[PDB]
């Protein structure tokens, strides 16, 4: 476009790729693959923080040398979060909990912070606001967790519209807080969750392709296994709030249209291929349905 | 449905090329009459094959060796693809 | 005169004669001793016939060069035999040196000396880890120096400086990954050589 | 004492700061730019000339094995002044 | 002196006019889509490409081979060479038949009303060249210069 | 002992190089031309086979110019046009020759500038 | 032409010392995989093998045949102890680095890539 | 607009007057997302449900054999014949040579420098002109 967004440049690690992007929550679990995906193409990644400095080192690297830079904020600012997207020809918003705080509830951290991430971007001349609801979350679903992040939906539009969303289904990787929580301590409990990076490329892929300019992704992936028959089948391998086990015996879906991952560039990773990598710290085939 | 294209791969001094030589002093300039806007094209490298591509509307073409041929033949050659 | 290293003539006679007394008596396998102006000496042999002049410089009373000092590989990409391959020894009773140096293709592997010298156990290792130059009858040939994943032979003149692969950390498997190679500043060969040959009666003619 | 752009960023001794539309300034978020105010062509329009007598001489940077290689100059021009590569001096002939 | 020029005014993106009308920055499989798709419904003898200045001669056939397919040849230069006898035909109409070393195997020229010295200068060196050493006479033709 | 075989000499696994830099690589050869500034010619009397050149992009951050080919800074001095293809040959890579630019031996006569009759008729000495 | 052989004579000899070599490989895919931990469960791993061999089967010269056995039996000499990791084993596999658009359409929206 | 490179950016073959074809080996990479321009026919084909039987640079020298063979051979010459067969079909040929004076376009120095696309787009030559128009 201009002059040096231009992705002229093979392969990765030194490379460009004009993906220069603001991913906030990536200081935990997901982002920090999504950064990988990034980072190691060759694109500017910016990371707001406000935590430790040691607790974004692990972010230091699979960044090369200017692509990742870091700056300070707060979500209770106003145009802190402007200042840190008034050079964002992209946006990425992964923050979320599976607990409210003092400070801060399901209510507010997904909804009323992305809406001001979204009038912040709007108020630039961005292109792309690639926000994170979760699948399982039309409205009225059991719990409270799903019910607002729904709003998040309909109040994005409103500010930001063409705006890709992903509500994909549950994640499992490596220090996770899904899979972690079986393996440390149920019928009519069904899901097909989805790998991480099988989740993170799409996002990567996401943010370069032509389409994907407000249609509305669901990343699930392959062998929707049953509860019982997986819980059991963690036990077979390795040897807490309302509003999270509310969330867990939500979990029901079938997909009615919606475009998934390879209308995007992916190949789904089922379950059962990359699960031993994640339960091997707790060392010494289950059956699927269509429906 | 037509063939829009007549052209002439040969060698400028070869016992091979031979015949196209005299094929040209003999007949060229009465065929590019009878035959005034049809794009001919004729070239001569040193060490190459005595060759004969056409086209035609697609973008089609043959080939036709003309290794060792005589005037006559080679003409009767040309006409066969201008049938 | 002060400042060119003073020739010191006599020993180019002692080297030279010697350099006879080696051809003579192994005219097998031998072709052209020589001696530079720096008094030491190079003798180029046969391939068929390593060990056996070894084997006179190891154990022979008039040529004790019972210690080896290197055994490289030299490239000249232009020949047929381009890895010249050169041994120096040394006599601890005679006080002087020696240089016996060989020739090989990309594949024409060359029996060992190990039965000569034990000194030779690595610095024949490195050759095969540095430019695939088999030997016969070595023990445990294996790499040395690369690493235990790396193709090639990077001191041949056909790898590149920066070679093929560059590794790092990549988070999403947990180890120290390899893609291609991918630069920051791209090494600058400069055309530092200039006209001028600079050394005249040591030239090549066309 | 430099010159800034519209954006409000910092010039160098050459005009090298980036446009608006320009994802570069993201590095000088939460830091500054870092700049010598100490520009080359301010200071030396800021010497007065040396008004010398024979219409060649040498010049130095002070001190003979301490700078500027002697070169020589051709003090014709009355028009102009001559200049040395090294420094940024000039010279007329007095006459 | 042009390698200046070479970064100065220069085209880097596939540029496609507006909704607006005037021209706006795309990718290449935004653009060639908005091509390809316009060449499949004009075809035959609608159609005619203009190459001239500083082209290849790799781009020229497959440019032709893509308008070989369309029934279209219509393919046109800047400047004009003529046709009405054997133009295209007979390579010894549009070259230096004589080889410019041969220049100095020559006692004649007549120039025809162009001028060497700015179209191709260095025709007029090899000229030069054989004005002075071997003797050389020439003849020229219209438009007196220097 | 010995034995027979006519083959081309392939060595193409022996070095990694792992699919890109084989085939898709032009390579020429040359005698290197006369830097015209000077006047000396000891750079030429050689066969140097440098390689074609990629992409060589600046570093959004220092300036800095970077590349991904390391196979491009890669010259090799041969004494032999006829020994070059056949090290290349050996090794698959496309070749692309160009020959030896011999200049003519020249007549220069002094006197020559200083006719009577001729037209070579020097000025300022 | 009246080369020196190493090892063998012309290949259909040289054949099974190949074989000697995948004798070993295909007996050291499930040895390494849980002696050192891996993701790769048997199988994919005797594909990559396989699809090694069945990337030099191009070759048709003794020598180079009888050369490229020792290459790889340094790598088991290295795989089937330890002194390898498992960043090393795994690396052949290139999992992470994105194969390219083997076309040719695809093959230029990124690089100048001929 | 289809940004193509230039003489400087491309493994291409041109052609003197002599029919000495030769050879651009390539120096630079073009900027930005500008391609090569033979790169790009071979896409506007195959988007297309138009494909050419091309897939390297090699493919369309060997097309260039088959239509003039004289694009390949590098240094050398063509060595032509038969100039008298188009003297014999061009002197049926009768035209009028108007009488005007022959001029060519370039006849000083000032309408030199600036010429096809590249002398125009720079400053280093406009400085010769605006130099010597005074
Ligand atoms: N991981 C999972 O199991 C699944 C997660 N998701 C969604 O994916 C997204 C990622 O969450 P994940 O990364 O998995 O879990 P994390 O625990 O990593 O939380 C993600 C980030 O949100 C940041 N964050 C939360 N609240 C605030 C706030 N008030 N102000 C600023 N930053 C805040 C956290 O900062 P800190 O680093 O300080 O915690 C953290 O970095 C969320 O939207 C989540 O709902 C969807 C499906 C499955
Ligand atoms: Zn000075």
């Amino acid at each position: 476009l201009h002059h040096a967004v231009i992705p002229h440049g093979k392969g990765g690690r030194s490379s460009v790729s004009g993906v220069v992007a603001t991913v906030f929550g990536a200081t935990g679990f997901l982002g920090r693959y999504v950064v990988n995906h990034l980072g190691r193409m060759g694109s500017q990644v910016i990371i707001p923080y406000r935590c430790d400095v040691y607790d974004i080192m692990h972010l230091r690297l699979m960044g090369d040398l200017g692509q990742l830079t870091f700056l300070e904020w707060d979500a209770r600012d106003k145009d802190s979060i402007r200042k840190a997207v008034q050079h964002s020809n992209v946006v990425i918003n992964l923050i979320g909990r599976e607990w409210e705080t003092r400070n801060f509830d399901f209510e507010d951290v997904f909804v009323n912070i992305p809406r001001a991430i979204a009038q912040a971007s709007k108020e630039a001349g961005v292109e792309r606001f690639i926000h994170v609801s979760h699948l399982n979350a039309s409205m009225k679903s059991s719990s409270k967790s799903l019910r607002s992040k729904a709003v998040g939906e309909k109040e994005v539009r409103s500010v930001f519209p063409e705006a890709i969303i992903i509500r994909p289904s549950d994640i499992f990787g490596r220090e996770d807080r899904f899979l972690n929580h079986f393996a440390n301590y149920g019928f009519k409990t069904v899901k097909q969750p989805v790998y991480v990076a099988d989740v993170s490329k799409g996002i990567v892929n996401a943010t370069k392709d032509p389409d994907a300019v407000g249609k509305t992704f669901a990343f699930t992936g392959p062998n929707r296994y049953l509860l019982f028959h997986l819980v059991k089948y963690i036990f077979g391998m390795t040897h807490t709030t309302k509003d999270k086990v509310e969330r867990i015996h939500i979990s029901d879906v079938m997909p009615t249209d919606l475009p998934g991952l390879e209308d995007l560039g992916v190949q789904p990773t089922p379950l059962e291929l990359k699960s031993i990598e994640v339960l091997r710290r707790h060392r010494t085939p289950a059956k699927t349905v269509n429906y | 449905l037509g063939l829009r294209e007549i052209r002439v791969h040969l060698c400028q001094r070869s016992p091979g090329s031979q015949g196209v030589r005299d094929f040209i002093v003999q007949r060229y300039v009465e065929l590019k009459k009878a035959h005034p806007n049809l794009p001919i094209l004729i070239r001569e490298c040193s060490e190459v094959q005595p060759k004969l591509w056409a086209r035609y509307a697609f973008g089609q073409e043959k080939t036709v060796s003309l290794n060792n041929l005589s005037a006559d033949e080679v003409t009767r050659a040309m006409q066969n693809v201008l049938s | 005169r002060p400042t060119v290293r003073p020739r010191s003539d006599v020993t180019h006679k002692q080297l030279s004669a010697f350099g006879e007394y080696v051809a003579e008596i192994l005219p097998k396998y031998v072709q052209q001793v020589q001696v530079s102006c720096l008094d030491e000496l190079e003798i180029c042999i046969h391939p068929d016939g390593v060990i056996p002049t070894l084997t006179f410089l190891r154990d022979h009373t008039n040529a004790q060069f019972k210690s080896l000092a290197d055994l490289t590989a030299v490239d000249v990409p232009t020949r047929q035999n381009r890895f010249e391959i050169v041994y120096n020894l040394l006599s601890l009773r005679f006080n002087s040196r020696i240089r016996v140096k060989t020739y090989a293709d990309e594949l024409t592997p060359i029996d060992s000396i190990v039965s000569v010298h034990i000194a030779a156990n690595w610095y024949e290792r490195e050759v095969w880890d540095m430019f695939g130059v088999f030997f016969f009858n070595h023990p445990d040939l294996r790499r040395i120096l690369t690493d235990y994943g790396f193709e090639g032979h990077p001191f041949r003149k056909d790898f590149p400086l920066t070679g093929y692969v560059e590794l790092r950390y990549d988070d999403e498997v947990k180890r120290v990954v390899a893609e291609p190679v991918e630069l920051a500043q791209e090494f600058r060969k400069f055309d530092l050589n200039s006209p001028w040959e600079a050394f005249p009666a040591y030239r090549q003619p066309p | 004492g430099v010159q800034v752009s519209p954006s409000g960023e910092k010039i160098t001794h050459t005009g090298q700061v980036y446009d608006e539309k320009d994802y570069r300034r993201v590095r000088f978020v939460d830091r500054q730019k870092e700049v010598n105010e100490n520009f080359a062509i301010d200071l030396i329009a800021q010497q007065p000339v040396n008004e010398v007598e024979h219409r060649i001489i040498a010049c130095d940077g002070g001190g003979g094995a301490l700078g500027h290689p002697k070169v020589y100059i051709n003090l014709d021009k009355e028009t102009k002044t001559g200049t040395c590569g090294y420094c940024g001096l000039q010279f007329k002939q007095h006459h | 002196f042009a390698y200046d020029g070479l970064k100065r005014q220069r085209l880097t993106e596939p540029m496609v006019r507006n909704e607006k009308g005037l021209l706006t920055y795309t990718s290449w499989e935004d653009a060639l889509s908005r091509v390809a798709g316009m060449l499949q419904n004009f075809e035959g003898n609608a159609v005619a490409a203009i190459a001239g200045g500083l082209v290849d001669a790799e781009a020229l056939v497959a440019l032709k081979d893509l308008l070989n397919k369309v029934d279209s040849d219509n393919l046109c230069t800047e400047e004009i060479f003529p046709t009405e006898g054997a133009g295209t035909d007979l390579r010894s109409n549009y070259l230096l038949n004589t080889t410019i070393a041969g220049v100095e195997e020559a006692d004649v020229v007549l120039l025809v009303g162009t001028n060497p010295r700015f179209e191709a200068p260095l025709f007029n060196a090899r000229i030069r060249k054989s004005w002075l050493h071997n003797d050389l006479k020439v003849a020229l033709i219209g438009s007196p210069v220097d | 002992q010995l034995i027979t075989v006519d083959e081309k000499l392939d060595i193409t696994t022996l070095t990694g190089v792992p699919e890109e830099h084989i085939k898709t690589r032009k390579v020429r050869i040359f005698v290197p031309a006369r830097n015209n500034m000077q006047s000396g010619v000891n750079n030429t009397k050689k066969w140097k086979m440098e390689f074609d050149t990629r992409e060589r992009w600046e570093n959004p951050l220092m300036g800095w110019a970077s590349t991904a080919d390391p196979l491009s800074n890669m010259v090799l001095t041969f004494s032999a046009k006829e020994d070059a293809i056949a090290f290349a040959e050996k090794n698959g890579w496309s070749y692309d020759v160009e020959e030896k630019k011999v200049p003519k031996p020249k007549s220069k006569s002094y006197g020559a500038n200083f006719s009577w009759n001729k037209r070579t008729r020097v000025s300022t000495k | 032409t009246s080369v020196k052989p190493i090892f063998s004579r012309d290949l259909n000899e040289a054949k099974r010392r190949v074989r000697e070599l995948y004798r070993a490989w295909y007996r050291e895919v499930p040895n390494t995989v849980h002696l050192m931990q891996l993701d790769i469960t048997v199988k994919q791993g005797r594909d990559k093998v396989r699809e090694m061999f069945m990337k030099n089967a191009h070759v048709t010269d003794p020598r180079v045949v009888d050369l490229l056995v020792i290459k790889g039996k340094m790598e088991l000499q290295e795989t089937i102890k330890v002194w390898k990791q498992r960043t090393h084993v795994m690396r052949f596999f290139h999992e992470t680095e994105t194969p390219r658009p083997k076309d040719f359409l695809s093959k230029f929206y990124m690089g100048h890539d001929p | 607009i289809l940004p193509g490179a230039a003489y400087t950016e491309k493994s291409a073959t041109y052609v003197n007057t002599e029919g000495r074809a030769q050879q651009t080996k390539v120096a630079v990479t073009p900027p930005g997302l500008a391609r090569e321009d033979w790169k790009i026919i071979r896409a506007l084909s195959e988007i297309a449900g138009i494909t050419l039987p091309y897939d390297t640079l090699d493919q369309v020298r060997n097309r260039l054999e088959e239509v003039s063979p004289n694009l390949v051979r590098y240094d050398d010459i063509e060595e032509t014949n038969y100039f008298q067969q188009a003297s014999e079909l061009a002197k049926l040929v009768n035209q009028e040579v108007l009488a005007d004076p022959l001029v060519p376009p370039q006849l000083t120095i000032k309408d030199f420098y600036m010429t096809d696309s590249i002398s125009r787009a720079s400053q280093t030559m406009a400085k010769c002109v605006k130099a010597v128009t005074e």
